């Protein structure tokens, strides 16, 4: 194999900063991409 | 309550063993007959000496250690020296003919006859442990007992003690000085074998401690009996928490949690300070930072590969006697402010620390310095790459010319083994270069927005 | 009546612990062998807060004393007051940690755990109303830090309406005494932030500058730093044990200190801090306490709190003194240093006042702060964790006691969220706009 290093010197180099995370915010926020049926909202006057 | 083993292999091991055991006796107040008629104590039980000595029904202590070379002579010397009655008769283990500086005598064709007789003595010392902590094993790379059998024993300890710490203490090859012509086969055949069976592997260099002895101990005639007495001050300082109570204790299995960043990167270099003569000791007040800064000078290292040619990466830094944690705090930070002392940017946590109340003893043999406080240190660095850069090309030259290979082969080996050992030592060459990489930045990389 | 258990674990936790049970033993006239011979009957009169009563008028602390090695428990029992403790409470193991938090959390500390819980049950089934449990432990160390995580987790599951308090020794701005302290710290924050009610952050660098620059100790020892922590423990727990104008227990601190059950890591302080010649050339008043106690050097973790905003404060003052004066000074700080505090919290400070000062003092004050200024410490842990983790360094020990490598990012994402959470509430005002109209466009420019 013509020899190489054996230590895991950079094994996590695919991950990146940081140093913060999110933040949780008023503009959505509980949703998911497949929660079907149960149409809005609001009775037949607003509207059906 | 807790216990450990010491093991002394080849003519380098058995002799650094005397210095260490000379000291430990003297440090604990144990005599050359194993008695301690020494302190008018009223309480007792720890007595942390029991970690290193076995007590006898009528108060003699016996060292928890084992000796080996493959001829008697170096052992007959202890056996008839001042510690005859001190050391346990059956822990002093002997062959007939020595391994000749041939690894294959030590690992393979001779080794095989006394390995299980050592292991029997060692299982019979675990039956005296109340909790076997680990093993501290003393040799040299240049001896063929010191290389071959130390690496046989590490094969065998890494099964019978597969969880416990196997800690080595090498005389490592000097840069310009040598003690065998077959020095490179030994160094690499042992290092390739222990590179999966040992936990840590600390280095001292005779070419380095000779100059410390002429320069700063101010001695004209540094013998191996004097130099092994200086090496003993590192061993007593590294074990202090397991010998005495202290402001900040360290465990047998703590060094490697802090010093070995990746399991193959296990070559921390060793040192002591302050090294003075008694007449110099009078022109130094020796405050904690003075010892610390001195302990960081390149010409003050007990390995002669210069730290000017590498980055530091992991330290453990150990203080004895009269010492204030606030002085340690500042003096450590002083060395980090001096980032001129080159260190890897990606380990600012580069230190572990330990502070022990018990001051050092000198083994008398000259005028005595009136010591108050002392420092010892283990450092992992890429200067070790500067050391190995030659020992490696020496194995390339020897092996290309096939010089001496018929002694080793005849006595239990095949050329394919000389290839594998060197191949892994070429991987290890890239390993101490990978820990020299100034790493790339990861900040400010993103995917762009989905529509 | 109202009982607390104390736990002490690893080396800094047992050493701080043997200043606590020296300081409080002495504050109560407890003898070095567990006799009582004290000089005010008030001392004896709420003794059960911290003690058991044993035969022949002997007294036993609710100390639980834990370790993975046998030496600190020799050095505490050979040590002063080592005879007040009960022998069945000395549950130390046989392995160390050797700074490995996972040797704590997954293997060896997990092997002691049932035997530590055995004395946690004994002591708590022998209380009449346990409030809580106090832990002196490490954070960047291992023997305390990795026991403490699992111990709090099981306690939180056996005792879930009892209070949970932690005296943690935090990694310092210039030095480390352990290399894996970022590992030891991040991992710990994940585990604790779900199960503590209170964590104190206590810095040896912040206490050294106190001890050397304000107390003028020529030689600051751990013995002298631990005197300060035990003064702190004593101080915030005075009203449980003695009469006072305004009494407050740990559940009464909690409710003023804790705006969201995530945001409960704090900085402490004590006052007065005074050198021996300065004791002549200073005069002790409630304003003197007040001045010194919001002063940037008096802070027992390594921040100037003017870098952020106080959300909540507590002040615990001991001795005989005007409740007018202490309201007044607290008003003055809140109004002449009003920008030190966050404004979406009004009137931001709890105060409580006890009639009994520290045995060696005329009067004293003890502060606790919740501030957005100490995020710099968690930023430091997050970056210094990254300097190890981005390279896989030291990870092979944790995985060798059999932790999962993914859990590192689970704790790191939590820390990175937590440090963002203190930052997003910093000067977290409301902002408002007015609606806008226009006139008609015309041909003329
Ligand atoms: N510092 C120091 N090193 C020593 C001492 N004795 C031997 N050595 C080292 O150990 C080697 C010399 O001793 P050897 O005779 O080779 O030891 P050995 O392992 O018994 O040799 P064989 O068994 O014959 O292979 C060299 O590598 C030396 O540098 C000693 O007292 N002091
Ligand atoms: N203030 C204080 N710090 C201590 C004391 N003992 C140790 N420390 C520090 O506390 C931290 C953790 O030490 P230790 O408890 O030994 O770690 P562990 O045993 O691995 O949990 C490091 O910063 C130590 O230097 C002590 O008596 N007081
Ligand atoms: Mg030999």
């Amino acid at each position: 194999d013509r020899v190489q290093s054996k230590i895991g010197s950079l094994d996590n180099i695919t991950h990146v900063p940081g140093g913060g995370n999110k933040k949780i915010e008023t503009h959505k926020l509980t949703f998911r991409e497949n929660a079907k049926a149960k149409t809005d909202h609001g009775a037949e006057i607003v509207y059906k | 309550m807790r216990e450990c083993i010491s093991i002394h292999v080849g003519q380098a091991g058995v002799q650094i063993g005397n210095a260490c055991w000379e000291l430990y006796c003297l440090e604990h107040g144990i005599q050359p007959d194993g008695q301690m008629p020494s302190d008018k104590t009223i309480g007792g039980g720890d007595d942390s000496f029991n970690t290193f000595f076995s007590e006898t029904g009528a108060g003699k202590h016996v060292p928890r250690a084992v000796f080996v070379d493959l001829e008697p002579t170096v052992i007959d010397e202890v056996r008839t020296g001042t510690y005859r009655q001190l050391f346990h008769p059956e822990q002093l283990i002997t062959g007939k003919e020595d391994a000749a500086n041939n690894y294959a005598r030590g690992h393979y064709t001779i080794g095989k006859e006394i390995i299980d007789l050592v292991l029997d003595r060692i299982r019979k010392l675990a039956d005296q442990c109340t909790g076997l902590q680990g093993f501290l094993v003393f040799h040299s790379f240049g001896g063929g007992t010191g290389s071959g059998f130390t690496s046989l024993l590490m094969e065998r300890l890494s099964v019978d003690y597969g969880k416990k710490s196997k800690l080595e203490f090498s005389i490592y090859p000097a840069p310009q000085v040598s003690t065998a012509v077959v020095e490179p086969y030994n160094s690499i055949l042992t290092t390739h074998t222990t590179l999966e069976h040992s936990d840590c592997a600390f280095m001292v260099d005779n070419e380095a401690i000779y100059d410390i002895c002429r320069r700063n101990l101010d001695i004209e005639r540094p013998t191996y009996t004097n130099l092994n007495r200086l090496i003993s001050q590192i061993v007593s300082s590294i074990t202090a928490s397991l010998r005495f109570d202290g402001a900040l204790n360290v465990d047998l299995t703590e060094f490697q949690t802090n010093l070995v960043p990746y399991p193959r990167i296990h070559f921390p270099l060793a040192t002591y300070a302050p090294v003075i003569s008694a007449e110099k000791a009078y022109h130094e007040q020796l405050s904690v930072a003075e010892i610390t800064n001195a302990c960081f000078e390149p010409a003050n290292q007990m390995v002669k590969c210069d730290p000017r040619h590498g980055k530091y990466m992991a330290c453990c830094l150990l203080y004895r006697g009269d010492v204030v944690p606030k002085d340690v705090n500042a003096a450590i930070a002083t060395i980090k402010t001096k980032r001129s002392i080159q260190f890897v940017d990606w380990c600012p946590t580069g230190f572990k620390v330990g502070i022990n109340y018990q001051p050092p003893t000198v083994v008398p043999g000259g005028d005595l310095a009136k010591v108050q406080r002392a420092v010892c240190m283990l450092s992992n660095t890429t200067a070790i790459a500067e050391a190995w850069a030659r020992l490696d090309h020496k194995f390339d030259l020897m092996y290309a010319k096939r010089a001496f290979v018929h002694w080793y082969v005849g006595e239990g080996m095949e050329e394919g083994e000389f290839s594998e050992a060197r191949e892994d030592m070429a991987a290890l060459e890239k390993d101490y270069e990978e820990v020299g990489v100034d790493s790339v930045e990861g900040e400010g990389e993103e995917e762009g927005e989905e529509y | 009546m109202r009982e607390i258990v104390h736990i002490q674990a690893g080396q800094c936790g047992n050493q701080i612990g043997a200043k606590f049970w020296e300081v409080i033993s002495d504050e109560h006239g407890i003898d070095p062998t567990g006799s009582y011979h004290g000089d005010s009957d008030l001392q004896l009169e709420r003794i059960n807060v911290y003690y058991n009563e044993a035969a022949g008028n002997k007294y036993v602390p609710r100390a639980i004393l834990v370790d993975l090695e046998p030496g600190t428990m020799d050095s505490v029992r050979s040590g002063p007051f080592g005879q007040i403790f009960r022998p069945d409470n000395f549950v130390f193991g046989q392995s160390g940690a050797g700074n490995n938090w996972a040797k704590g959390h997954y293997t060896e500390g997990a092997e002691l755990v049932d035997s530590v819980l055995d004395v946690v049950r004994k002591e708590s089934e022998s209380c009449d109303c346990l409030q809580g449990f106090q832990l002196t432990h490490s954070l960047g160390g291992g023997t305390g830090s990795g026991m403490g995580t699992l111990l709090i987790s099981k306690i939180r599951e056996e005792y879930p309406d009892r209070i949970m308090n932690t005296f943690s020794v935090v990694p310092s701005p210039k030095v480390s005494d352990t290399v894996v302290e970022p590992y030891n710290a991040t991992l710990s924050v994940h585990q604790l932030v779900e199960n503590t009610d209170e964590t104190y952050c206590i810095d040896n660098e912040a206490l050294y500058d106190i001890c050397f620059r304000t107390l003028k100790l020529t030689t600051p020892t751990y013995g002298d730093l631990n005197h300060l922590v035990s003064a702190t423990m004593s101080g915030v727990t005075t009203c449980l044990r003695f009469p006072g104008q305004l009494n407050a227990d740990l559940r009464k601190l909690a409710v003023n200190m804790v705006p969201f059950p995530r945001l409960h890591f704090f900085m402490p302080g004590f006052a007065p801090l005074t050198s021996r010649g300065s004791q002549q050339y200073r005069a002790l008043t409630v304003p003197e306490l007040t001045q010194q106690m919001f002063d940037a050097k008096n802070m027992m973790a390594a921040c100037d709190p003017r870098h952020g905003r106080y959300l909540t404060v507590a002040a615990v003052f001991r001795g005989r003194m005007s409740m007018k004066e202490v309201d007044e000074q607290m008003l003055n700080v809140q109004n002449k240093n009003s920008s030190y505090f966050v404004e979406w919290i009004p009137n931001n400070v709890k105060t409580a006042v006890c009639d009994i000062p520290p045995r060696g003092l005329k009067m004293s004050a003890t502060f606790i702060g919740n501030s957005t200024a100490i995020q710099e410490l968690f930023k430091r842990i997050s970056e210094q964790f990254t300097a190890m983790f981005r390279r896989k360094a030291f990870l092979h020990w944790y995985t060798g006691e059999g932790m999962d490598e993914m859990e590192f990012t689970e704790a790191e994402s939590n820390m990175n969220d937590l440090v963002s959470e203190y930052q997003q509430y910093q000067d977290a005002t409301a902002d408002e706009q007015g609606e806008f109209e226009e006139e008609g466009e015309e041909d003329e420019a």
